[PDB]
RNA sequence: CGAGGGUAGGGCCCGUGACUGGGGCGAAGUCGUAACAAGGUAGCUGUACCGGAAGGUGCGGCUGGAUCACUUUCU
RNA sequence: UGAAACUCAAAGGAAUUGACGGGGGCCCGCACAAGCGGUGGAGCAUGUGGUUUAAUUCGAAGCAACGCGAAGAACCUUAC
RNA sequence: UAGCGCCGGCCAACUCCGUGCCAGCAGCCGCGGUAAUACGGAGGGCGCGAGCGUUACCCGGAUUCACUGGGCGUAAAGGGC
């Protein structure tokens, strides 16, 4: 399912950042900032011009490795979306945001999404009340996520959010840092979603 | 053409051939070896390709190529047919499949295992 | 299958030695091909024009070639250097 | 003139190339040396008698002996490598 | 009445198959020079005859023929 | 009227550049023609093919290799 | 528990060594006769992942039987009238 094994070869790939491991992504030894040649002995020699599909590649592949899903969901989720009434590119980022692991590093219960997905996956998040142990859930507005009660010592997430106040959530959600919940009140939208793609290479790649 | 003309005629369709007569699309058929053979190929190249005649189940008689590096064959083994045909070798319209019958598989390979019926090793 | 040359052929066989025996190692493939298979196998078997009628060549490399003949258990070889 | 092989005589040789090819350049010599000229030279030139009649026999070690005849303007070779 | 069977006759298909006919791919094999330049007699075509073979010729047609108006192989 | 098995990675149309023509038109060069000597004959010198020698070191191959690398081989030169 | 295919173009991923018109690869174009990004391993990379490749069959691309959407002087095609 989740991509396992290393993790900074995917930001020195794609040429642009993709902090997908949080603290140490804002750090001085984060991989671009040190090395932002792509990886495997050939980086250091100049790059010919990409034909049109490897671009649409790089940035689909940028996007999926953005939330690390598989391309199985991915591809569902997109045809899911495309069938679907709306701009099917950004109803598409709203489905992708809409994932539980998603919603749970977006409300900073987690630093980075896989830790995210650990911890939706151990049933230490609810919602409305409800223990939940997948991370593919389609989050609706509304609804009211939170931590276990049951796992509120819990050494990570005290620090977690105890860093957590002070910072800002986004627009579509509301976070109760002392109660430890939050709530998700609309759908993204791009302009409230900045990401470093280009959604219509993915539209114009899943088209072949 | 005029409508008319469509009406009355109409359009033939195409009517596709069947590369593989291995009776009726079966995708692979048992058979037995008969003449192991190496075959000189066509003239833009030059080799040595392993070739077996198999006599396979639907009575029929064709002719097979053996890729990789050697082989086990010999005039009485039971093998089975993978179909593709062969470039430089006219009348080998078929391929042989290593890994699962009396033909073995490829020793000492480790780039396309699952190709050539070789197993993991260590 | 016996094995007949001419002074040429080994004159140019000793011309062979001393300097490269990759070609000499190509000559003994040959010479193994052609004795289990005379008119087939390796080297492209082919035979000659107009002058030299009734003789067969084989492609040694890119520039040279071999030139033969087969009789009954017999193996004649000539021109191991030269071209055509 | 024209050289023959045998059959048997080609698989001591290439036993010879490929372990000692000092012993492969004194072969050359002696055989140049027969071809310089027919009963004479280096290898003490002496025939055989009745079950190697019209044969001779040249030395090169005296572990081992060459078996040879001479006619139709050609040299015939038996073997190189045991002492017959 | 009737499944079916038998005798005689007719037609059709399958498999094997003595004897044959041509074909397609491969090899700088052999003998030729047919055709591409006026291919060295301009070529092509229907037909008829002849010829180891390409092909030669007759009768008629076409230009998709040229240019101003002895014979000479092959790579 | 009119197939199939088998086989090929093409077959084909027009047009461009070039090459070619026992196609045409125009034009050069000792290319012919006109003329003077000359080779090929003979003896010798040198270089080469071939043959022989243990070695006759190697290269150079029609024009455009052959009194050529050699504007200096008795050993030295020299690699046989 | 991590495996499978691929890395010449189509088609995303490159180097060294081994090999020497052999062993071989191959859907098509085509690579291999001593510097092979194509064969065979290794390293590295790409795609997908409890799957990954292959074979067979159907539809597509194929507007290549064209109703939407083809043509017929010289390419296949105007029937001798
Ligand atoms: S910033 Fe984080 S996610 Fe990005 S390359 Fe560095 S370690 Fe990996
Ligand atoms: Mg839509
Ligand atoms: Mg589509
Ligand atoms: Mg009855
Ligand atoms: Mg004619
Ligand atoms: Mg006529
Ligand atoms: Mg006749
Ligand atoms: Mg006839
Ligand atoms: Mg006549
Ligand atoms: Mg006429
Ligand atoms: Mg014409
Ligand atoms: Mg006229
Ligand atoms: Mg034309
Ligand atoms: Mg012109
Ligand atoms: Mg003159
Ligand atoms: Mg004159
Ligand atoms: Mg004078
Ligand atoms: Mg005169
Ligand atoms: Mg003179
Ligand atoms: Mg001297
Ligand atoms: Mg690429
Ligand atoms: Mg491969
Ligand atoms: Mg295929
Ligand atoms: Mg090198
Ligand atoms: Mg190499
Ligand atoms: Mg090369
Ligand atoms: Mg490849
Ligand atoms: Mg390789
Ligand atoms: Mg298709
Ligand atoms: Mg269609
Ligand atoms: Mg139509
Ligand atoms: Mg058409
Ligand atoms: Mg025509
Ligand atoms: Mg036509
Ligand atoms: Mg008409």
């Amino acid at each position: 399912g989740r991509y396992i094994g290393p993790v900074c070869r995917l930001c020195r790939r794609e040429g642009v950042k993709l902090y997908l491991k949080g603290e140490r992504c804002y750090s001085p030894k984060c991989a671009m900032e040190r090395r932002p040649y792509p990886p495997g002995q050939h980086g250091q020699k100049r790059a010919r011009r990409p034909s049109d599909y490897a671009v649409r590649l790089r940035e689909k592949q940028k996007l999926r490795r953005i939330y690390g899903i598989s391309e199985r969901q991915f591809r569902n989720l997109f045809e899911e979306a495309s069938k679907k009434k709306g701009v099917t590119g950004s109803v598409f980022l709203g489905l992708l945001e809409s994932r539980l692991d998603n919603v749970v590093y977006r409300l900073g219960f987690a630093v980075s999404r896989r830790q995210a997905r650990q911890l939706v996956r151990h049933g230490h998040i609810t919602v409305n009340g409800r223990r939940v142990d997948l991370p593919s859930y389609r989050v609706r507005p509304g609804d009211e996520i939170a931590v276990a009660e049951k796992s509120r010592n819990l050494e990570l997430i005290r620090q977690n959010l105890e860093a957590m106040k002070g910072r800002k959530v986004g627009p579509w959600l509301s976070l109760d840092v002392e109660g430890m919940k939050g709530k998700f009140l609309r759908l993204p939208d791009r302009e409230d979603l900045a990401l470093p793609v280009n959604e219509q290479l993915v539209i114009e790649f899943y088209s072949r | 053409p005029t409508i008319n003309q469509l009406v009355r005629k109409g359009r033939e369709k195409v009517r596709k051939k069947s590369k593989v007569p291995a009776l009726k699309g079966a995708p692979f058929r048992r058979g037995v070896c008969t003449v192991v053979r190496t075959v000189t190929p066509k003239k833009p190249n030059s080799a040595l390709r392993k070739v077996a005649k198999v006599r396979l189940t639907s009575g029929y008689e064709v002719t097979a190529y053996i890729p990789g590096e050697g082989h086990n064959l010999q005039e009485h083994s039971v093998v089975l047919i993978r179909g593709g045909r062969v470039k430089d070798l006219p009348g080998v319209r078929y391929h042989i499949v290593r890994g699962v019958y009396d033909a073995a598989g490829v020793k000492d390979r480790k780039k396309s295992r699952s190709k050539y019926g070789t197993k993991k090793p260590k | 299958m016996k094995l007949i040359w001419s002074e040429e052929s080994w004159d140019d066989y000793l011309y062979w030695q001393e300097t490269d025996k990759r070609i000499v190692k190509k000559i003994n493939e040959l010479i193994k091909d052609t004795r289990r298979t005379p008119f087939e196998g390796k080297g492209k078997p082919e035979p000659l024009k107009h002058n030299l009628s009734g003789f067969w060549s084989r492609r040694i490399t890119e520039e040279h070639r071999l030139v033969y003949a087969v009789t009954d258990d017999s193996l004649l070889i000539a021109a191991c250097r030269y071209h055509y």
